[PDB]
């Protein structure tokens, strides 16, 4: 789940096939800017350090 | 144009002020601060100072600004104008006596310039705080999120109806206008300017000289010589000694006014939600502290209010 | 929010003044005798403590007060209002305040 | 594109407050906020420099140069 | 009350007459200084918000 | 700071260049404690400042192109005097008793 | 005020603690303590340069430009 431990798995290091599962939102741009806004879940990772 | 927002300013000149640090200690300062305006929310900050900016002896130019150096105002290109909080601030946009700066939260707010093998600056304790819009206490203008009303210092220059009075200068204290001379106190007056001397030397003179005048005294620590020179206009700062009779003479409209504006204000990651039995259960994760409420629709709203610093 | 503005001490050399009452908010001033204050063309006064500076200050209402402040009212049963939707029969929805 | 009435389009087609269409700053990076401006006059009461300053009557012939290159002081006017 | 939310009020913000409430007193300027040093208590607006 | 191997000078500085003593104007002296600090006076191998609160002390100064700093782990800690935990010397107040470390 | 005689008042007015009177640091901003001031002489263990400077003896003719001037490397001196 997002933010937790598990919120991104790999079967090994150098897997190529990746799990991911972030509340990863694409916003909406602002007015004039041309420019990807996104918002996600801190990772669980740096979350269970 | 530019000058239409000159023309009161063209009438005021910059002058010298008590300064509580110039650099390591106090003294007066051609920089000094005569008040920090730190109220908007994104860290926009308004530093009102003694010297003038944009204008030069000879008229308007942006590039230059104009200061006191002693009796006589001089005028430089603005040479490393900075303005430091805890970092250095970005320089918004500079008017006669005013700065806007872009600043960081900070204990002290520091204005100075740089004027060839010269530096001026002014350090004042001044609790300079970031005010973050909304719910989230972000530390720094996010790139996007949600775009709030927010109260922001403007940048324009323009008449906003926001105004301070400028008075007739005080008498300026320059013992430089006295000269032992022939072992005879004599009063240097400079052209156009009058020169109020006060002498109590066993001849007690004193009075008001339009020209070079020689006293009775032979001591320069007997007299003392003030500067009376009303050609330019200074503000009524309370760090100057005031005139005398009604010594005001006019108004200067303050620059840069708070105005409304809006400000990106952060986001936080969308919240987990899982539903059990008559109940909700959240899962947290925001970035910087984030206000969560709540509130039952029923007749008794039991509201919950508490800020989120952590998952 | 309030800000204090502060005239331009006067600083009698020499001598001593009186403080007036003005109506002015939260007005204050006070005189300060055996001053020797300092320029930076040296000593102002030219006796030593026969010399007063007249301090004054005033609260004002800062530039902020014009777009930052909080509006205090009285509040008394007033109106209710309400925008209905309606329709009946083949008459489609319709809508107006009542 | 078409602004709102109340709005200046720079060549850049950036749309700029119009109370903001002509002053010292130039509000849109293309610079063509204020390349169309026309200078303004000034009051009878002050002296026009011949460089095309204008500088108070008080301060002509006053014994200081107050226009760029002194004319208020030059033997021309005094 | 001085440091409340009322310490300063005004019945209309461009009114003439402006009530004000604060501590306000002059402080004796420093040896040989010119300035006019003064203390008050925090704004109780300042503080409300 | 303020010798040179012509004599004495303030405003001269001088440094080893490996095993040779360089001497040159003090350009750009610094000292940086989290923010600048202002630089009250030098004398021989001591450097007086006056530094904001910070983690770290860096000195360093330019001989030219090049840039020659030293940045050390040291607490600098403000020390208000009195019964009053301010963060900067204030305009004004009560004058008290204190320890400094003197300018000259 | 006028001070005591434990301090020196320089012209600009203000008071410097006499121990401050001539040390080489201009302790008021006009300068008036160091702007009066006479040199001291050196022990006959110094040499002494063409602008004054004083030198130790055993730095006398070593090769190195020890002062302003290069008199203590000097052909005429050594
Ligand atoms: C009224 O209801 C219809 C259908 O629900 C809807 O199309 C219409 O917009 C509604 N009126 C208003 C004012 O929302
Ligand atoms: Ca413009
Ligand atoms: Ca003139
Ligand atoms: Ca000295
Ligand atoms: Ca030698």
């Amino acid at each position: 789940k997002a933010g937790s431990f598990g919120d991104l798995q790999s079967r090994t290091s150098t897997s190529n096939d990746l799990y991911a599962n972030t509340n990863l939102k694409l916003q909406r741009p602002q007015a004039g800017i041309v420019h990807t806004p996104f918002t996600q879940v801190p990772s669980g990772f740096e979350r269970w350090k | 144009d530019l000058d239409t927002h000159f023309t009161q300013y063209k009438l005021a000149r910059p002058y010298i002020a008590d300064c509580p640090n110039c650099g390591h200690s106090r003294c007066d300062s051609p920089i000094a601060i005569e008040e920090v305006r730190g109220d908007a929310h994104a860290g926009v900050i308004r530093i009102q100072t003694s010297a003038m900016f944009g204008l030069k002896t000879d008229g308007v130019d942006l590039a230059y600004m104009s200061f006191m150096n002693g009796k006589t105002q001089k005028s430089i290109k603005i040479d490393n104008l900075h303005v430091r909080t805890s970092a250095p601030c970005s320089l918004v946009s500079h008017h006669g006596y005013y700065i806007l700066a872009q600043c960081p939260p900070g204990d002290t707010v520091t204005v100075g310039f740089h004027d060839g093998p010269n530096r001026h600056t002014c350090t004042v304790a001044h609790k300079v705080e970031f005010r973050p819009v909304g719910r989230e206490k972000y530390r720094h203008p996010p790139e996007h999120g949600v775009e709030l009303p927010c109260n922001r210092y403007t940048h324009k220059r323009a008449d906003q109806g926001h105004y301070v009075e400028m008075h007739q200068p005080g008498l300026v204290a320059d013992h430089s206008l006295l000269s032992i001379h022939s072992a005879k106190v004599k009063i240097t007056v400079p052209s156009g300017a009058q020169v109020k001397y006060y002498c109590k030397c066993p001849d007690v003179r004193k009075g008001i000289t339009s020209s070079d005048h020689t006293t009775t005294c032979t001591d320069v620590k007997q007299c003392r010589a003030y500067l009376i020179d009303n050609k330019k206009w200074v503000y009524n700062s309370g760090r100057l000694p005031r005139g005398e009779g009604d010594t005001f003479k006019g108004k200067l409209h303050v620059p840069f006014v708070p105005v409304k504006a809006k400000c990106i204000a952060t986001l936080a990651p969308e919240p987990l939600v899982e539903h059990k039995h008559r109940t909700l259960i959240l899962h947290l994760h925001p970035d910087h502290p984030t206000l969560l409420t709540t509130r039952s629709l029923g007749s008794d709203a039991n509201p919950t209010r508490q800020w989120i610093e952590r998952p | 929010k309030y800000k204090t503005k502060v005239p331009s001490p006067v600083v009698k050399c020499c001598g001593a003044t009186q403080c007036t009452s003005k109506p002015h908010p939260d007005y204050q001033c006070q005189v300060f005798s055996g001053v020797y204050p300092f320029m930076y063309g040296g000593a102002y006064c030219f006796c030593d403590t026969e010399n007063t500076q007249m301090s004054e200050a005033y609260v004002e209402r800062s530039e902020e007060c014009s777009i930052d402040h909080a509006k205090a009212y009285k509040v008394h049963t007033g109106t209710v209002q309400a925008m209905v939707n309606i329709t009946y029969g083949s008459v489609s929805w319709r809508s107006a305040d009542v | 594109a078409k602004c709102e009435p109340s709005q200046f389009q720079c060549t850049n087609g950036r749309c700029i407050t119009l109370l903001w269409k002509c002053d010292g700053d130039e509000d849109c990076v293309d610079g063509s906020d204020e390349k169309n401006c026309v200078k303004k006059t000034c009051a009878e009461s002050d002296f026009v420099c011949n460089n095309g300053q204008c500088v108070p009557s008080r301060w002509k012939c006053d014994g200081d140069p107050d226009c760029e290159d002194g004319s208020d002081e030059s033997p021309e006017q005094c």
